[PDB]
DNA sequence: CTCTGAATCTCTTCCAGCACACATCGGTCAGTACGTCCC
RNA sequence: GAUGUGUGCU
DNA sequence: GGGACGTACTGACCGCGGAAGAGATTCAGAG
């Protein structure tokens, strides 16, 4: 334990629950995705084969021409990751797959003719995946974001007090297939199915079930029942079904009792409904009018004429009486209706519905969707057969089966993947069912109804769409292909689903630039889930429901990271141990609770399933048993927080990290904060500026150094072993023993990035954090990146603070910065900016470089070269010509300022190249040869030493051996033998391997020295990186941890500062009337934690500069180490070393760490009890002293470390004036920006003030004379600059193209008169 | 738009133009040729689907065929729309002599008069400085001039001070809600590249210095010189439009200030001597002898308008405080001294310059408003008004009060599950007795914090107001209100839910302490909801002050 | 290009003071209109204000009056909408003195 | 033998301000010169 | 240059 | 010696929302 790594900062923290399951890999979602899609898989359940087969082996009409699958091949990686960043190209690979295809005997049965197997034809370029989990396209790295949408399937809705002004709670469902339309099943104010296609026009929902070869007497004994009627000798009557009878009244009499039974006119108790069994009475008596008073079911046909005696779904009536009586039927069947158990709803509909044929519903149908066409059989068969009938054109997936089935209560999760016929007649009988009261509806807030769609399933369906849209033109081709004359490759086109791939990566919705500022924000832009893009809902359409948060996004969804502003709770954030689901939902773990024995086995419960079990709570102790260390403990059942008995939970969290996500957890003392400024704090994390050298936060979370691991910008051991040679940029490790691959082997090289541009203009560099000689364990940091120390995340620096007004510029929010932090370099942060040219060719003449340009003298043309390039590392100002073009001086723009550091030049046939690009090849080609050569020589030694110990048998000596060289050797000669033989097959094979790295440097001088490809029409590209040195000034933003924003007021000698009565003076203050209102008290807990790491920091270093003893260092170590509660940090200093106490002792001689989890942290007690192991006073309040007056104040004074950081927001990239600039073109008004020299625009809201107030030639200069007049400005100009004061009116030039504009439109419009 | 490198491309309208030529000399060739009539009909149709496109677009059949997914642009969409012409190009106008940058606050700047970086007032200012330059004869040629201020001169300088000495400006904040959302002031070169802008005046913008941005403007002719220095003029902005209450009240720290200054105490340094008048009394206080805060005996000079505008003078002897007697000296004529006797709050400190303006006039006011803001931020800092966790005592109560809930609620639970009471009624009881308990904290917590402190007075003791610094800040109405306090030293009560119903189980923690996760997660959805309606409120209430701008 | 959507004897000369053909380039050259393609010499904010025209072989309806809701045509006529719509895209006939 | 005064379906409009960085603005069939490996 | 795409501040 | 469709290379030519207002729509009360 405490590897060599781990154990140069061993950070102190206060732990009371013990770690059961430490975080996962933080990129597990989008590599997992990926690796998922690009793996192949005999077994065809996902990725490409999958989308494949859908569309591959398919048929012509009648011609025998079907290509068919058979395998593919992952295409090599045709660049690098590095070279091909500089170079702005795709990161793609090609992808070549293997088709056969034959040709069936010309009208027979299977006799294949011909069996063309063209060898994996040529087909597309897919990108690929970095690492780090990003894309290359142009030189940028885009991020697919995880976009969450709806889960497939079916559902229900309640639309409650929407229309009508009444209490109809009129109810829907809907049909969501993975891909084609959707299908509507509405109510309506007048009880009567609706069905609707997407959303066109409304009609009766019975027509799609009359379309589905049903007969009416099917239909409605399908959802009503019957009521047996009988003519046992006259007075036709029904029998009695206790269940029936129930929730009626006495009509006449109820029958049962035999004779004597509830009077007439009643409610049926239960106490009769008991007594209906009790007599078990089925039919005495009905008379005919009660019977007559409601609707017959089935039809009836005359036995004598064969006509028929009445229609379906008809009421009684004396006629239809008279019919049945002269007629003599006695099974009679009617509808069982009631306003409160079966409702008349299929009746009524049917009654309204005003067709009878199936035929009719096929015209119906396409004519609502297609009108205005002739209604023909074929087509509308065809049309409803095509609509959700068809495998090609509908397509639900099987998540959506699974679904479909869970929410009907079936059992089988199989099926087919298309709807059947019995389907839509299930879910209508559920909707009556829940209309009738049993039940309710599922509203779109349960994290079971939403699915995280991820990037391997987006590319699969760009990918299929692709495959469905080459189809057709493959069709059309094989329908009058030729017989053997020709192979799949003139068959095939590569250009669609090449297109399609770079349509969907490059220009998106959800594709978009990652943000390289901040290692914390690359972590936290992967791990997002989104809510826009296509099948989503858009950022102004909803809304107030889908916003809020639901009792599942518990451990599920961060529920307090979100970027405030338009759009909140549609760009949530993921958990920390969350997990995709394999069906595509959420899971969570929780530990496995027995009776009493909470066993440490983990499990993973999805949302829906959630609502079954309860789970504890991790703020529950226990001791050895998983035994309660209470008497009840706190649970929920179903967003239940209450108190739930001892022995009956089922679960427990893991963790109390597991609520929050990344983006919060690393904000220390956050159980103390409210969430308005917790939000706040967790984005300014996120907005955070590296600087010139990192230093570690005092005051961190235990999570710092878990993310930087996981991080691009870090260096991770592959292979444990020793430090050989590290100087500036490459790292050379001795591969350990059992860490060799076996025959050949060698050392590990690492190349570190030098300094290089983000995607937001920021500095980026990897330096070396080891020594010369030193060991080295697998899987550990080598090289930290920006804002990294050792790999501990580190954002910003650390100083003082102190909560006081001074002369109020801390008014406010300001903050006041003491000269000492501008002075000793701490907030100093480097800017790089790219500027590129071009060379294209016109037909005047093609565009030179060269280095000589007129109307400009000596002084302008001295900082460049023969070839007309500046020299790298010349200081330029603003408005230098850094590089000479003529038919054109691209100089520094206005503003910008710094040096040159890099030159970057990309050429095409038909320019030659100069001395530059001669000398970078060169350079380049200089360290292929050294880093080969070094690897040529380390493992030649091997072979050198391997033909010295076959040497040393026989004959060999000591001191005359090292002299004749180590090829002399092979140059020497023995007896013949098998020595001798193995002496020769070492020669062949030295001399193999050294060709072999000749051929493989000559190949790496061919693929950079031969010519680039680039965009036509241009020959020269020259980019220029500037990089910029700039530092802390006056109207800057920062900000801590805890959403305490602020601008900086004024910067004030080194002692107008406050200071204590040591003379050391007092940093950054702030303004200590913010607390009580915004409520972020966390913040002065850490400032004490901060002073009191401070204090311990400074006795160590005042003992070890006193020059003590080591057991006394080691006391004191063990006296800091072992304050506190039962926590599980644990360390014994007496077995590391004397030199390593010595190391450690240095290393915290800048202060000792301490970490504090989030919802455990350190109590107040434990805070003073190591306030009270330093020197420093317990209400951690001092006295100070004025810098002006020298007095003493009033009150003591509270103090200590903040942890400040550095934003975007720089005072420079604001700051924006203009007097007179270029002009637009289609109206004579300036431009806004910026760049291109913009003005401020005056907007109509400003022109409401000025209204307000009696200001008329303000207003009319303001937008009349400044804004428009091309002919009035001019004049306005020539006074001013002549003294004079006297403003002209004018015509605006706008309303003439007002006025142009309607008069092109066709409508006549003219000023009235003069 | 002419592309960079002989290629260009093209509007929407010349699509819309060229299919409309195309299809006219393809019906006019079909008409040479005599066509059967279907076929003419055919291209008669396809005209007028032309034409109707080229009119407008987005009503027949949204036929674009310009782009992938994009639909074109067309003369309805020039005119009506959001971005339409009107809109963009008539009502709301980009002007030059225009610049932005970062505010910042200035504490030593008068309210008639702002900072100005230097290098915004070198680029706005050219014209004038070309005029002074070419008038005063340092430049033969305009050339001259303009590369003599290129080469930035040290003489420009003092050019640029000369003609800027009198030259008004103006200020813009970019959410515009009311008439004073433009004010003007008077400019000064301050080295740096932020404007620094006066305190007080910060209230009236609404913006604080969270990282808020500002506009400036320039008028030229001399009118507009004049209708700036006298109509948009900071001094004569006093009173808002909507209600006579003053704009120019203080918000944070002077009011602080002052109400630490002016409040006694049980005994302090030098209590019970006596004073001529307010200058020896700030001479004992700069001496260190008195402390700020004590009940001495002083002598006052006062004055009152007995007649029209004739003041009277008198003395007196009053038992008073020391700080009271110091700012007394900023008290111009014709206040009395009874208004500087109490504890002088928020609305204390209101209703003064409300009385200050109804009696004296303009400048006596805007120099009284003036020396409070200098004095207040003065003895604010010398103040020390610092905060810390032992500010924020907890009462030993809460412990019982929340343990007599607890066996009420289990009583109640206990009750109800023999079936005495139904469910609401269980609900009422429960969340009455829990309201009644959250009530007992709070008088529990305000006696413990109001009146904690007790100290004696030669020999015996009493007591008295507390001096606790977070009590100090709620008190004087400089922030929050006692809600917050109550929040963070007792309970928050009880929370509601998205559908709004409140969950039985209230928040049975502090602040101080921590919070577990359950509460937490709870109260993220007030939050989460008070976020949501403060992002939709704006995009409300600009459409309505539109409307409401427009109708009248 | 010759007159098309963009001209120079019907909308007005590119640069100021100067034919297209180039024969003239001169301030006191005004009105004078060239003989191989005949172009006066004017400066070019003539040519941001004037206007062209096109015509047609037959007649065209205007979409604001026919589609709006106070369909002008449609209650001048007192005929339902769609059954302009058909007859103005070519859909049947309307009997224009076809005997009463 | 049918008229008109109210209850319903159905088509059209709008939603605060400001700043910054990317992509795209002719695809494809029909002419129109160079050019290299067998003939 | 116009649109579109986002991102960030009010 | 030698030639003519690949190989570019262009010329051009047709392609998850309320709320109101106003056009249909139907129902009934008789006549
Ligand atoms: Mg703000
Ligand atoms: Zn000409």
């Amino acid at each position: 334990v405490y590897s060599y790594t781990e154990k140069k900062r061993i950070r102190k923290d206060f732990g009371k629950r013990p770690q059961v399951l430490d975080v996962p890999y933080l990129l597990s979602i989008q590599l997992d995705s990926f690796q998922k899609f690009i793996e192949q898989d005999p077994e065809g359940q996902y990725g490409l084969e999958a989308a494949f087969r859908s569309v591959f082996p398919i048929q012509s009409y009648s011609g025998n021409s079907e290509l068919q699958y058979v395998s593919y091949r992952l295409g090599e990686p045709v660049f690098d990751v590095q070279e091909c960043q500089i170079r702005g190209v795709t990161y793609s690979a090609p992808l070549r797959v293997k088709l056969r295809l034959v040709i069936y005997e010309r009208e027979a049965p299977e006799g294949t003719v011909k069996d063309i197997k063209e060898q994996e034809v040529y087909m597309g370029e897919i990108p690929l995946m970095t690492d780090n989990g990003t894309f290359v396209i142009n030189g940028t790295e885009r991020v697919i974001v995880s976009q969450l949408h709806r889960s497939p399937g079916v559902f229900f809705d309640s639309d409650k007090g929407k229309t009508h002004s009444s209490g109809k709670v009129l109810y829907n469902a809907r049909i969501i297939p993975y891909r084609g339309s959707w299908l509507d099943f509405e109510f309506d104010p007048k009880d009567n199915l609706f069905v609707r296609i997407d959303r066109r026009r409304k009609l009766p929902a019975t027509i799609i079930l009359r379309a589905l070869n049903y007969t009416t007497e099917q239909i409605l004994d399908l959802f009503f029942e019957k009521v047996i009627f009988e003519i046992r000798d006259n007075k036709l009557q029904m029998e009695l079904v206790p269940e029936r009878l129930r929730g009626e009244t006495a009509s006449f009499d109820i029958e049962a009792n035999g004779k004597v039974y509830v009077e007439k006119g009643r409610r049926i108790t239960a106490r009769h409904i008991r007594q209906l069994e009790k007599d078990d009475v089925k039919l005495i008596e009905v008379p005919v009018e009660y019977i007559a008073g409601k609707v017959v079911a089935k039809d009836y046909i005359d036995e004598s004429t064969g006509e028929l005696i009445c229609a379906a779904n008809m009421e009684l009536s004396l006629d239809l009486l008279a019919k049945l009586s002269q007629s003599g039927h006695k099974r009679i069947e009617t509808l069982f209706t009631n306003d409160l158990d079966h409702g008349p709803y299929i009746s009524e509909t049917l009654r309204v519905d005003p067709t009878n044929d199936r035929l009719s519903a096929l015209v119906e149908i396409y004519r609502m969707m297609r009108p205005g066409e002739p209604p023909t059989r074929e087509a509308a068969e065809s049309l409803f057969e095509n609509l959700f009938f068809s495998e090609d054109r509908y397509d639900l997936s099987a998540v959506g089966r699974m679904k479909f089935n869970r929410s009907l209560l079936r059992e089988e999760i199989e099926g087919s993947g298309i709807l059947s016929k019995d389907d839509i007649i299930d879910v209508m009988k559920k909707l009556i069912d829940i209309r009738n009261g049993k039940g309710e509806v599922d509203d779109i807030d349960h994290l079971g109804n939403r699915r995280i769609r991820s990037v391997g399933e987006m590319a699969e369906n760009q990918f299929r769409v692709g495959l469905v849209r080459v189809e057709r033109a493959v069709k059309e081709r094989l329908s009058l292909g030729d017989l053997d004359t020709l192979m799949p490759q003139d068959m095939i086109n590569a250009k669609p689903i090449s297109a399609a791939v770079k349509e969907f990566f490059g220009s998106s919705q959800l594709s978009q630039f990652m943000d390289q500022n901040n290692p914390l924000s690359e972590i936290t832009h992967k791990r997002r889930i989104s809510a826009l893009g296509p099948g989503g809902l858009t950022r102004e359409r909803a809304g107030f429901e889908v916003r809020d948060v639901h009792p599942t996004h518990y451990g599920r969804v961060c529920p307090i990271e979100t970027p405030e502003g338009p759009n909140i709770g549609l760009i949530n954030s993921l958990s920390v141990y969350a997990q995709t689901n394999e069906y595509g939902f959420l899971e969570t773990p929780y530990r496995k609770v027995t009776d009493g024995v909470v066993t440490d086995e983990i499990h993973y419960l999805s949302a829906i399933e959630e609502g079954n079990y309860v789970i504890a709570q991790a703020n529950s102790n226990l001791d050895e048993e998983g035994h309660f260390v209470e008497d009840l403990v706190t649970c929920r059942s179903k967003g239940e927080s209450s108190l739930f008995s001892r022995d009956q939970v089922d679960y427990m969290d893991v963790s109390t990290q597991q609520v929050v996500s990344v983006g919060a957890s690393l904000i220390p003392f956050l159980e103390h904060d409210d969430a308005n400024r917790a939000l706040m704090g967790a984005n300014m994390q996120r907005q955070a500026v590296p600087t010139l050298r990192a230093d570690k936060p005092l005051v961190g979370t235990g999570m710092e150094r878990a993310v930087a691991v996981d991080s691009g910008v870090t260096a991770v051991a592959k292979r444990g072993g020793v430090v050989q040679y590290v100087d500036a940029s490459r790292i050379v490790i001795k591969v350990n023993e059992d860490e060799m691959y076996p025959g050949e082997a060698g050392i590990d090289i690492y190349n570190l990035t030098k300094y290089t541009r983000s995607n937001q203009n920021t500095c980026i560099n990897q330096m070396p954090c080891v020594s010369l000689g030193e060991p080295v364990e697998r899987g550990d940091v080598l090289a930290d990146g920006p804002s990294t120390d050792l790999g501990e995340l580190a954002l910003g620096q650390n100083m003082r603070v102190a909560f006081m007004p001074w002369n109020g510029y801390n008014f406010e929010d300001s903050i006041l910065v003491s000269e000492r932090v501008v002075q000793e370099d701490r907030f100093t942060t480097i800017h790089i900016q790219e500027l590129a040219c071009v060379s294209r060719d016109t037909k005047l003449g093609p565009e030179e470089i060269t280095a000589d340009i007129p109307n400009v003298g000596e002084a302008a043309l001295s900082k460049l070269d023969e070839s007309g390039i500046v020299y790298i590392g010349a200081e330029v100002t603003g408005g230098d010509i850094l590089v000479g073009k003529v038919t054109s001086s691209l100089r520094v723009p206005n503003g910008v300022s710094g040096t040159v550091i890099d030159v970057q030049v990309f050429t095409r046939d038909g320019v030659e190249k100069d001395k530059r690009a001669l000398e970078i090849e060169e350079m380049q080609l200089k360290q292929a040869k050294k880093d080969l050569s070094e690897e040529l020589q380390i493992l030649e030694a091997g072979l050198f030493s391997r033909i010295r110990a076959v040497l040393v048998a026989g004959g060999v000596e000591a001191e005359k051996l090292d002299k004749l060289p180590r090829d002399r050797w092979l140059e020497l000669g023995l007896t013949d033998e098998e020595k001798q033989n193995q002496l020769e097959q070492l020669a062949e094979q030295y001399d193999e391997l050294k060709h072999e790295f000749e051929k493989k440097l000559e190949a790496k001088r061919r693929k950079i020295t031969q010519g680039d490809d680039l965009a036509p029409g241009v020959l020269k590209i020259v980019k220029v990186y500037l990089a910029v040195k700039r530092r802390i000034q006056p109207g800057d933003k920062m900000a801590g941890r805890h959403g305490n924003k602020g601008v900086i007021s004024k910067i004030n000698p080194i002692e107008d500062m406050p200071y204590d009565e040591n003379g050391t003076p007092v940093d950054i203050v702030l303004n200590p009337l913010g607390v009580p209102s915004r409520m972020n008290i966390g913040q002065i807990l850490e400032t004490h934690l901060g002073m009191a790491a401070k204090g311990i920091g400074d006795k160590i270093n005042a003992m070890l500069k006193q020059q003590q003893e080591v057991a006394k260092l080691r006391e004191f170590i063990q006296r800091a180490y072992d304050l506190g509660a039962d926590v599980r940090q644990k360390v014994d200093l007496s077995t590391f070393s004397d030199e390593e106490v010595m190391r450690l002792a240095e290393n915290l001689r800048k202060g000792m760490p301490i970490a504090t989890p989030v919802f455990d942290g350190a109590k107040e007690a434990e805070i003073k009890e190591l306030l009270k192991l330093g020197d420093l006073p317990t209400s951690g309040q001092i006295r100070l002293y004025d810098g002006r007056t020298g007095e003493q104040f009033e009150r003591p004074v509270t103090v200590g470390y903040m942890y400040m950081l550095k934003l975007n927001h720089l005072v420079d990239d604001k700051m924006h004036a203009r007097s007179t600039g270029s002009y637009s073109l289609v109206t004579q008004q300036p431009l806004g920006g910026k760049a291109q020299f913009g003005g401020q625009r005056f907007g109509e809201m400003e022109v409401w003030a000025l209204e307000a107030y009696g200001a008329a030639y303000t207003l009319q200069e303001m937008l009349t004379v400044k804004s428009d007049d091309v002919n009035g400005r001019t004049k306005m100009y020539k006074n001013i600059v002549d003294g004079n004061h006297q403003m002209e009116p004018g015509m605006p030039e706008s309303f003439n193209v007002l006025l142009k504009e309607i008069r092109s439109l066709g409508i006549n419009i003219e000023l009235e008169d003069e | 738009v002419p592309l960079d490198g002989g290629r260009f491309a093209t509007s929407d309208l010349n699509d819309l133009y060229r299919r409309v030529i195309n299809r006219n000399n393809r019906l006019k060739r079909l008409l040479d040729l005599a066509a059967p009539d279907i076929i003419v009909r055919n291209e008669k149709r396809m005209l007028q689907e032309a034409v109707d496109a080229l009119l407008d677009n987005g009503r027949r059949g949204r036929a674009i065929t310009g782009s992938n997914k994009r639909p074109l642009k067309s003369l309805a969409d020039m005119i009506k729309g959001k971005q339409g012409r009107f809109r963009q190009n008539l009502l709301g106008k980009r002007v030059d002599y225009s610049g932005r940058s970062v505010i910042t606050v200035g504490p030593y700047l008068r309210l008639h008069q702002c900072g100005l970086p230097k290098k915004m007032a070198l680029e706005l200012f050219k014209p004038f400085i070309y005029g002074k330059l070419e008038l005063r004869g340092l430049a033969t040629t305009i050339k001259a001039a303009k590369k003599m201020v290129e080469r930035e001169e040290a003489v420009v300088w003092d050019i640029l001070d000369e003609v800027i000495r009198e030259h008004p400006v103006l200020l813009n904040r970019a959410p515009t809600l009311h008439r004073l959302g433009i004010q003007a002031f008077e400019p000064v070169l301050i080295e740096g590249k932020a404007i620094q802008l006066h305190p007080l005046v910060c209230a009236a913008y609404n913006a604080d210095f969270d990282g808020d941005q500002m506009a400036v403007h320039v008028p030229l002719t001399l009118e507009a010189q004049l209708e700036a220095r006298a109509l948009m003029m900071s001094t004569n902005n006093i009173l808002s439009p909507a209600n006579g209450e003053p704009i120019i009240v203080p918000s944070q720290d002077v009011v602080l200030g002052l109400y630490y200054m002016t409040r006694d105490c049980v005994n302090a340094k030098g209590e019970g001597m006596v004073l001529t008048g307010p200058k020896e009394a700030e001479r004992l206080y700069r001496s260190g002898l008195a402390s700020l805060h004590a009940r001495v005996k002083v002598r006052i000079t006062e004055y009152e308008k007995d007649a029209n505008g004739e003041l009277v003078a008198k003395t007196s002897l009053k038992d008073t405080t020391v700080g009271r007697a110091i700012l007394w000296m900023i008290v111009p004529k014709g206040l009395p001294y009874s208004i500087v006797n109490q504890a002088l709050g928020k609305k204390a400190i209101s209703k003064m310059l409300n009385t200050c303006y109804r009696i004296l006039g303009l400048k006596p006011t805007v120099i009284f408003a003036d020396q409070i803001m200098y004095t207040g931020f003065a003895y604010a800092a010398r103040s020390g008004a610092s905060v810390g966790i032992d500010d924020m005592v907890i009462p030993e109560k809460k412990h019982e009060i929340i343990s007599e809930a607890e066996a009420e609620v289990a009583e109640i639970q206990e009750q109800f599950q023999s079936g005495l009471v139904t469910a609401g009624e269980r609900y009422n009881k429960v969340i009455d007795i829990w309201a009644a308990a959250n009530d007992r904290v709070s008088k529990a917590m305000m006696d413990n914090l109001q009146t904690e402190t007790v100290i004696n007075r030669d020999g015996q003791e009493e007591k008295q107001v507390s001096f606790n610094s977070i009590y100090m800040m709620a008190d004087s109405g400089a922030r929050g209100s006692a809600a917050q306090i109550r929040q963070l030293a007792g309970m928050r009560g009880l929370m509601a839910k998205p559908d709004g119903s409140i969950i039985e189980t209230p928040i049975t923690a502090n602040f101080r302490e921590g919070l577990n996760v359950l509460q937490y997660f709870i109260s993220t959805h007030g939050a989460r909801k008070g976020l949501a309606d403060t992002a939709l409120k704006t995009a409300n209430s600009g459409y309505l002050t539109r409307r409401l701008v427009d109708v009248a | 290009e010759r007159d098309g959507l963009f001209c120079a004897r019907i909308f007005g000369p590119v640069k100021d003071y100067e034919c297209l053909c180039g024969k003239y380039k001169r301030l006191k050259h005004r009105g004078v209109i060239c003989e191989k393609c005949g172009v006066e010499v004017t400066q070019t904010k003539v040519r941001r204000e004037r206007m062209g025209h096109i015509e047609l072989a037959s007649p065209t309806a205007h979409i604001w009056f026919l589609k709006s809701l106070p369909s002008r045509i449609g209650l001048l006529l007192d005929m339902p909408l769609r059954d302009i719509e058909r007859v103005l895209y070519f859909e049947s006939y309307v009997v224009i003195e076809g005997g009463m």
